RNA sequence: CGGCCCCCUGGACGAAGACUGACGCUCAGGUGCGAAAGCGUGGGGAGCAAACAGGAUUAGAUACCCUGGUAGUCCACGCCGUAAACGAUGUCGACUUGGAGGUUGUGCCCUUGAGGCGUGGCUUCCGGAGCUAACGCGUUAAGUCGACCGCCUGGGGAGUAC
């Protein structure tokens, strides 16, 4: 697709891009180039921070 | 002219009165000649984790283009508006006049 | 910064004869030509070749004979930092004659056998081997 | 930094034919301003190292674009001088 | 005198080098191993492994221009990597 | 690390299935790992090290096994 | 006796190692790239090889002693038959380290080589407790496959012909030391600055070193004839 | 120098052009920045932890191990001005075979999809000539040269005394 940014509203491809555990997937796992892992890492925390990803697989 | 992009997630039982809020942010952006790109009533949302111990926060999006000045007098009225549960103003180059990926 | 130009020019020479490559090119001058009509005639390159008009480029081009490097030497002695002059009968000898040394006479660059000859000195501005 | 239009604007003023940005006059000019500009932030930050460091940069080129102009030409120095109003 | 031109032909009669297969003349047979040209920098001893029949006699023997998948060129000291690519699809 | 055991689903299929997730967050090196206060000096030469042991060793094994090694 | 450009061409000459794996020193005698595979010059081989050629020639016809070195798997077979072909010395398994700079050396394996051999088939004896047969055919078997080809040299070769310089660097620098003309296959990822009479060429593909031996066999033979 | 957000701000890099026209490089004295520990005044103090206490170990154990624990570590503003402050490699400029990578630009080409061919910048490893006492460095030189500065002249005494 080409994207110019990567979404932090997007969440479903923010959801292939963490793990189970809420954790950010490693680059080398998951293929992404390096500019657009950070600014993935980057929309995954927003998330978390706006409550749309969770922090961790914890209760809730 | 900053383009900004405003989110902010009001407790579900102050939802009755969020179409109004909306009105007034807009209002007042507008006094100040300010532009408002989009604007989207996410509606009532489940939280990915609980925030201060109540869940189905009600989601608002806003991507506006204002001075910096009026800016924070928003986010003044944001932090203390004891009904806005977070908030979150962040700067953007263009303005996204375009639908949320949520809606679309 | 660049600070001596002769000295660039003799070090592209040097590196030229070591990697084996049939021409070197730098920013012509008049005082570079001058030592490279000096260096043709005593043999050491096979020719120069000056090309431009708005900043002229000199491109010697390097000389071969079995293998290994025609100028086996070429030292600056002269320099910015120390200036050497001679007379004429302090003029040196490079390689007990064999070699040339590039002198700067009151008669123009010439090398150090015809200053002699012509009974004058100058700054020395290098020696070749 | 310093915005568009206000640089625009000092080539206008300084230049002799406006798309003259290089001219020294202009050169000086924009680093003064820069300069001017920069003072408020400093001010306010006085911890702000590295930007400072920058501020001293512009500084030395100013002054030795400024001392080259002395070298050159004495009476353009002495107007950009005036017109600028930088001590000696 | 002139090289281009006969390399270009030879060039020209390649059908792909690069990426998917030639044909080529079996060299040799041999056990478990079948050597087949490929007219490229070597030739391909390629594994008779892929054409092992049910009966198990191989149904190989000298003189087939074997369907050979004439990829990675040049490793070291020949090229081999696979003999049954168009034999499957 | 959030496990549910299915239904009729074995004992021991359930735990190895949980000590595979377990083993994929990583909890327990990191525990380990957070057990006892690393300088940074310290981090950073193990990080060092580790990159220049992984470097050398692939280089070895790609290389040096071009050779009859009986 | 020449050989054409249509046959280098059909045989697989020109083509040589990847991009990577090139020697500088070969940088000139290289025509281009094509798909990450270097194409050797074939207008600076030809008159490359020819020179060779005449020259193995000449030294035949003055009755030198030709050494044929290549180990490789692939050009053992046919180093060997052009050997045997012109009547040649050839190595076609591992390269002994020392065989020409530590000659009297290798001297005394020969007459070993040779004793053992002439008793074990002229002498046709074949009682020797069974141990020894088994034992002696392991050690002459050993000594032949290393070393028959050079067998009946007698002294130090006059010519060494080369495949490929990178694989055969120890030959190439043993004749450089004793000091005998080397007449080297030299691919593109090969160092030629220990050859003497350098040849362009895919050491590796097979028809390629056919074309090689066939070509220094039949100049080695018309220059015998003379 | 490491969560995210905003406000102020310095540098680097590419692209095309346009402009000034040697305005440059280095720099003794001088001036500024300068980890951690340490000092001053006022805050803060969860965790860790010099000193200190007790428990172990031991011939002893003013240590290592254990339980505690105050300065400090944190914030503001001053001072200090040193480190294996290391690449044990001064700054600036030119030239000299290569390979595999990483990061960030950028031109064209059918982007047959993440591609193909260039062209920069910074950067890691390997290695050639050359250099080196050797180890090694090797286009980011410890290679070939030019400019300026700092420094060395046997070990100790001593970076000590005045
Ligand atoms: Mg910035
Ligand atoms: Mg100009
Ligand atoms: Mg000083
Ligand atoms: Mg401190
Ligand atoms: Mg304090
Ligand atoms: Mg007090
Ligand atoms: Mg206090
Ligand atoms: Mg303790
Ligand atoms: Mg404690
Ligand atoms: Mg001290
Ligand atoms: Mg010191
Ligand atoms: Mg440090
Ligand atoms: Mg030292
Ligand atoms: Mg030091
Ligand atoms: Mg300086
Ligand atoms: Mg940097
Ligand atoms: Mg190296
Ligand atoms: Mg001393
Ligand atoms: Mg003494
Ligand atoms: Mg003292």
């Amino acid at each position: 697709e080409g994207v110019q940014e990567i979404d932090y509203k997007d969440i479903a491809t923010l959801k292939n891009y963490i793990t189970e555990s809420g954790k950010i997937v490693p680059s080398r796992i998951t293929g992404t180039r390096a500019k657009y892992q950070r600014q993935l890492a980057r929309a995954i925390k927003r998330a978390r921070y706006l409550s749309l990803l969770p922090y961790t697989d914890r209760h809730q | 002219m900053r383009h900004y992009e405003i989110v902010f997630m009001v407790h579900p039982d102050q939802s009755e009165q969020v179409p109004g809020m909306i009105e007034r942010y807009t209002a007042a952006i507008t006094g100040a000649e300010g532009k408002i790109h989009r604007l989207e009533d996410w509606g009532r949302r489940q939280l990915a984790y609980p925030i201060n111990k109540l869940h189905k926060a009600h989601y608002v999006l806003m991507n506006v283009e204002a001075p910096q000045e009026v800016i924070d007098e928003l986010e003044t009225t944001f932090r203390f508006n004891d009904a806005v549960i977070r908030s979150m103003v962040m700067r953007t180059k263009h303005a996204v006049t375009e639908a949320s990926p949520m809606v679309k | 910064s660049m600070q001596d130009p002769i000295a660039d020019m003799l070090t592209r020479i040097r590196n030229g004869q070591a990697a084996n490559k049939a021409a070197v090119t730098m920013p012509s001058s008049k005082l570079k030509v001058a030592i490279a009509n000096v260096l043709k005639e005593e043999g050491f390159i096979e020719d120069f070749k000056v090309e431009g008009d708005t900043k002229p480029e000199l491109e010697l081009t390097l000389k071969y004979f079995q293998g290994k490097a025609v100028v086996e030497s070429i030292q600056r002695v002269s320099r910015p930092g120390l200036r050497i002059y001679k007379r004429k009968d302090e003029l040196p000898k490079v390689m007990a004659g064999l070699g040339i040394a590039v002198v700067s006479t009151s008669k123009g660059v010439m090398t150090d056998r015809a200053a002699r000859q012509a009974g004058l000195g100058g700054e020395i501005i290098c020696y070749v081997a | 930094s310093l915005s568009t239009e206000a640089t625009a604007k000092i080539v206008s003023e300084f230049g002799r034919d406006a798309n003259d940005t290089g001219s020294t006059e202009v050169q000086v000019a924009l680093l003064t301003a820069q300069i001017n500009h920069l003072q408020g932030h400093f001010a306010e930050h006085k911890k702000d190292h590295h930007s400072r460091r920058g501020l001293l940069r512009m500084v030395s080129q100013r002054r030795k674009l400024l001392d080259y102009l002395k070298r050159k030409d004495v009476a353009r120095y002495t107007q950009l001088i005036e017109r600028l109003g930088l001590r000696r | 005198e002139s090289f281009a031109q006969l390399f270009e032909e030879s060039l020209k009669e390649i059908e792909t080098r690069p990426g998917s297969i030639v044909r080529g003349v079996v060299v040799a047979i041999d056990k478990d191993v079948v050597l087949v040209d490929a007219g490229l920098k070597s030739e391909s001893a390629i594994p008779a492994e892929q054409f092992k029949n049910a009966q198990g006699e191989l149904e190989i023997q000298v003189g087939d221009e074997v369907d050979v998948a004439l990829d990675a060129v040049e490793d070291g000291f020949g090229e081999t990597l696979l003999s049954r690519e168009k034999a499957k699809r | 690390p959030v496990i549910k055991v299915r239904e009729n689903e074995p004992f021991d299929v359930a735990l190895r299935r949980f000590k595979r997730s377990c083993e994929k967050a990583g909890v327990l090196a990191e525990v380990r790992r957070r057990e006892f206060y690393e300088k940074p000096t310290t981090e950073r030469k193990r990080a060092k090290a580790s990159a220049v042991k992984r470097h050398a060793k692939k280089l070895a094994r790609e290389n040096a096994r071009r050779t009859r090694l009986y | 006796a020449t050989v054409s450009m249509r046959d280098m061409l059909k045989a697989g000459v020109h083509f040589g190692h990847q991009t990577r794996y090139w020697n500088p020193k070969m940088k000139p005698f290289i025509f281009g790239a094509r798909n990450k595979v270097h194409i050797i010059n074939l207008e600076k081989t030809v008159p490359m090889f020819n020179e060779a050629l005449a020259e193995l020639n000449k030294i035949a016809s003055r009755k030198g002693k030709i050494l044929f070195v290549g180990t490789k798997r692939a050009a053992s077979e046919a180093v060997k038959d052009a050997a045997l072909s012109c009547d040649q010395f050839f190595v076609n398994h591992r390269w002994l380290g020392g065989m020409l700079t530590n000659w009297k050396t290798v001297r005394q394996s020969i007459k070993r080589l040779k004793d053992l051999e002439t008793q074990s088939q002229d002498g046709t004896f074949d009682k020797l407790t069974k141990k020894e047969a088994l034992m002696r055919t392991r050690e002459l078997e050993k000594l032949e496959n290393s070393l028959g080809g050079i067998k009946d040299m007698g002294g130090l070769p006059d010519a060494l012909f080369v495949i490929d310089a990178d694989h055969e660097h120890i030959a190439i620098k043993e004749a450089n030391n004793l000091g005998i003309p080397v007449f080297a296959i030299v691919d593109t990822n090969s160092d030629p600055d220990g050859v003497d009479f350098v040849i362009p060429g895919n050491d590796d593909a097979i028809r390629a070193v056919t074309l090689y031996l066939g070509a220094v066999a039949a100049t080695v033979r018309e220059g015998r004839s003379q």
